[PDB]
């Protein structure tokens, strides 16, 4: 996964970084939130998904990242997938677990929607104010 | 070979007819042989000089375009590098001539002067043996400049190095370069397979190349027979036509051009161990230069065959030294295919050019 | 003391990290020790050159 279309203006936000997060992360897509200090962690913080996070390389605890909320990701795939081969599914809607922020389009009550596809490899993220049905039957 | 001290004893002097050896030495003291010619000639077509003692073949992606809107803009598009690194090999080579001071005194100049002449067709031998040993012996090597150890390679070889993509043809781990015929005798499907296992890397006649083949002539008595449409060895079929030579070209680079299998021009080789056939690329904008490079110390005082002075100097024994320094590595590693002619399995590498099996 | 020839393989670089081995060297080619400059002075000052040998 890699930002393609970015806008500082309301589509995305500077944030702290919680924890280090490694090379085997690099170009991976997670869903991420605000812990109770301010920091980034992966899945839901206190915030609930604040938004979506992808790093290029390894990264270190109190260095600076852009989450973001609306705005299109390529590259594309799953977050359990390979980055760079593994990509997703054309026109599907992605959810994120909230508790690890992996990402893949199997839909779930818990879970926070985060885009959609238009083609395999391009997701259009806009990510949901709270999670797909805060009431189940 | 012969070895040891020259002595008294190893002197003649005269034939029972009169006629002084110093003269049948005179003969040998400038002459070079059409052997050691041919062997420098096939050194001479097959390399080149190397500049950079390690080179780096880098290669980039593809971007590709998307169709325009009245609103919106394009998805944005990047290409990353990488590069293979290939490093050429150098090691030094030693030499002695020995005499008794009654060997100096009494043995005729001429001989004396024939044994430098013979040094530089050992010179010649030594070159052509560790160009051929380059190109047939498959194992790999290592080789340290500035201190920090690289490896140096053959042809591909089923290692884990991948050849670069060439036209949306895409290659794998294992890919190889040293081929096995799979029959007892050459079929135009072999010259076919060898020759297209060229061109998938490239160096096409569209990329302006010339293909070259270099057999013994026991496998020519084979491509002879190579009419289009008809059967040769194994039951395999011609798909072209062979066409003999002038008297194609008559004559290519100044060697016996017999003719063309394909566009690729086969030459006689009579270095060639029987059971084994090259194929190179030659011109067009990939083969400006030869297969194997060869590597030469950095410092003029150092390049080039040497005489050094010896250690035991005037009495009772005499010696001196010549010396060469230098090595080899192959830069194409897809730029030419060595096919070996046997019925099934493993490759053979021929004894006559494993590494460290010998000397010039 | 390490003793024995200097063989390739005592050299370990031509350069490391962008410096000369050959500058290196350079620094100690004409240095002089303090304590050996206090040596001299004490054998000038304790000796004298013999001219009689008995």
């Amino acid at each position: 996964a890699r930002y393609d279309k970015y806008n500082p203006y309301g589509g995305g936000f500077r944030a702290p970084l919680a924890a280090d997060w490694t090379d085997a992360d690099a170009g991976k897509l997670y869903a991420v939130g605000i812990n109770n200090v301010g920091a980034v962690v992966k899945g839901a913080g206190q915030s609930g998904v604040a938004g979506v996070l992808v790093l290029t390389k390894g990264a270190k605890a109190g260095s600076i990242v852009d989450v973001m909320k609306f705005g299109e990701v390529v590259e594309f795939g799953p977050t359990s997938g390979t980055p760079g081969t593994d990509f997703g599914a054309a026109g599907t809607a992605y959810y994120a677990d909230t508790s690890t922020g992996a990402i893949n389009s199997t839909s779930g009550e818990a879970k926070v929607k985060v885009g959609h596809t238009v083609g395999a490899q391009r997701l259009i993220v806009a990510v949901a104010d709270g999670v797909v049905d805060p009431s189940p039957a | 070979n012969q070895g040891g001290y020259n002595t008294a004893g190893d002197i003649k002097y005269k034939t029972a007819d009169g006629v002084s050896y110093d003269s049948l030495w005179n003969l040998f003291s400038n002459v070079t042989d059409e052997w050691n010619k041919h062997k420098s000639k096939m050194v001479q077509l097959m390399t080149f000089p190397v500049t950079n003692q390690t080179e780096k073949v880098p290669r980039i992606g593809q971007f590709g375009f998307e169709k325009a809107s009245e609103f919106g803009v394009p998805e944005s598009k990047r290409t990353e590098l990488s590069f293979y690194q290939l490093a050429y090999d150098f090691e030094d080579y030693d030499l002695a001539f020995r005499y008794t001071w009654k060997f100096l005194r009494d043995a005729p100049s001429s001989q004396i002067k024939a044994y430098h002449n013979q040094a530089l067709q050992a010179d010649a031998k030594l070159i052509h043996r560790k160009v051929m040993e380059a190109i047939f012996d498959n194992r790999e090597r290592e080789a340290d400049i500035e201190g920090l150890p690289y490896k140096v390679y053959p042809l591909y070889n089923g290692d884990n190095m991948i050849p670069p993509e060439y036209n949306g043809t895409t290659f794998s781990t294992g890919h190889n370069h040293y081929l096995v015929s799979g029959g007892t005798k050459i079929d135009s499907a072999d010259v076919e397979m060898a020759a297209d296992h060229i061109r998938e890397h490239g160096y096409t006649e569209e990329n302006g190349t010339q293909l070259i083949a270099f057999a013994h002539k026991a496998e020519i008595q084979e491509v002879r027979r190579f009419r289009f449409g008809q059967t040769n060895n194994n039951s395999a079929v011609a798909n072209y036509d062979f066409v003999q030579s002038q008297g194609p070209q008559s004559m290519w680079k100044g060697l016996r051009v017999k003719g063309s299998y394909d566009d690729v021009l086969w030459i006689e080789e009579p270095t060639m161990p029987a059971g084994y056939v090259l194929f190179l690329a030659t011109g067009g904008t990939l083969a400006q230069q030869n297969l194997v490079g060869l590597r030469e110390h950095e410092d003029a005082a150092w390049r080039g065959l040497r005489q050094i002075p010896g250690n035991q100097t005037r009495y009772p024994l005499i010696d001196s030294f010549y010396q060469r320094s230098f090595g080899t590595g192959i830069r194409q590693r897809g730029g030419a295919v060595v096919l070996q002619i046997k019925a099934s399995g493993t490759y053979d590498i021929p004894t006559k050019w494993t590494n460290g099996g010998g000397f010039e």
